[PDB]
């Protein structure tokens, strides 16, 4: 814990100033020791954690690609080295994400809304681990964002209204997952399409705002099956 | 190349 | 030297891959270990050197003036802790240059194009430390600019045509150091004016790449007089 | 809220 000594409100505020400042790097470092402090999340600091760990390991994503496109083309060591590089870093900041939620965020998260939050981080940093996967663990890597994806999709259609933004963000990660990562393209325009149909059918419920959240998301599914068909 | 969840803009 | 155990051609190879994939804090530690090896740095390099620190202290900045905009509206020590953080930071980053550009990158650079670049990159790393300079040292910390961007421009109105590119990028910045630092207003906009029309009658001697080189930086002292006047 | 220099875009 280097976060150890300062006070769990003072972090919680600075990583709310480094998101206004763009230091995503300190706000997931703030974010991190929050959690260590042991106790369970609000909505509101759940979302600052997601804020700042995907944008963290959104540059990294960014950069590994770049890396791996002129890796192609060329086949010195030094391309090789540096993707390698910045692969284990982004394998690094996967593992810290993936230990937050394992010690303790999932385990003491009883509600719908909080462990459908976790259990789809948790299949969101394995299927960025399985981005740069080529050994002998792609398989099992594979199959543990499956895993997560999964029982938050189940616990998602059991608790949760069709136009939840967080199952709808759920079934959009899931599908991405099984086009990019599965190959399994069917499966991932089959989610898409009947997660937006369910969401557009349950719309006549919502208020103006909770209306604009869910066709935010809503939009979102409507472009990668735009793409996909 | 898709989209997954993004922040609102 | 973190960089002691790799090649100095490998260095620069990772520092423009480290460019292509926008890592500039990557960039930045690779030159630092390019510098150490103790050789002078051709053209090319020296453009790496600076692209790397600049975008790397441009972050800081540009965090340092939306946290110090907070502290100034709020005026918890929240604030004036997270902002003195970043500002450690980025006195740590320019130290670290202006370490460079004293050992021993300024001594060994007899050549024009070199010595006036490391003396403007002096004036710059000094300018940016003063931007956020309050105590007793902030005097020294200007003139310390001043001198570095006075000997630079002293060497390029001697040795450089009107038109050169760091020429005028030197007087673009001391005019800007000025103007923001020096509280002379009218010494900026002086400087700017006969910086561009000597740039301009000068015009005429150049090729069309070389044409487009030299506009470009005029543009950009014609943007600061319409701003200033 | 002047310009420095900057690279070409
Ligand atoms: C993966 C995902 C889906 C939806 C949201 N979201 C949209 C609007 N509000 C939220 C939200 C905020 C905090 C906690 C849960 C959901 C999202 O934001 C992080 C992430
Ligand atoms: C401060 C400054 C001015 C001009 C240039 N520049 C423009 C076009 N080429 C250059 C240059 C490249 C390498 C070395 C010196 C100048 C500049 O680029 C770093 C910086
Ligand atoms: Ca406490
Ligand atoms: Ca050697
Ligand atoms: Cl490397
Ligand atoms: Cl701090
Ligand atoms: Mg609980
Ligand atoms: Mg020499």
């Amino acid at each position: 814990g280097a976060m150890g000594s300062m006070e769990r409100a003072s972090l919680i505020q600075k990583a709310k100033l480094a998101e206004q400042a763009e230091r995503y790097e300190d706000m997931a470092a703030f974010m991190k020791g929050a959690v260590e402090k042991g106790e369970e999340l609000s909505c509101e600091e759940r979302n600052l954690l997601s804020v700042a760990y995907k944008n963290v390991v959104g540059g990294q994503r960014a950069a590994w690609r770049v890396l791996s496109s002129i890796e192609q083309k060329s086949n010195g060591p030094e391309v090789r080295e540096y993707r390698e590089k910045v692969e284990t870093e982004l394998q690094g900041v996967c593992d810290t994400v993936l230990g937050l939620l394992d010690s303790h965020l999932i385990k003491e998260a009883g509600d719908a809304e909080s462990r459908v939050f976790y259990l789809k981080m948790k299949g969101d940093y394995y299927r960025y681990l399985a981005e740069v996967a080529t050994g002998d663990d792609k398989k099992r890597i594979i199959d543990s964002a499956r895993s997560a994806y999964q029982e938050a999709m189940d616990i998602s259609k059991k608790e949760m209204p069709p136009t939840n933004p967080i199952r709808l963000g759920l079934a959009l990660n899931f599908s991405v997952f099984h086009y990019e990562i599965a190959n399994s393209p069917e499966e991932a325009i089959s989610l898409a399409k009947t997660t937006f149909d369910e969401a557009m059918a349950d719309l006549h419920t919502l208020s103006e705002d909770s209306y604009k959240d869910s066709t935010l998301i809503m939009q979102l599914l409507r472009d990668n099956l735009t793409l996909w068909t | 190349r898709p989209s997954s969840w993004r922040q609102e803009k």
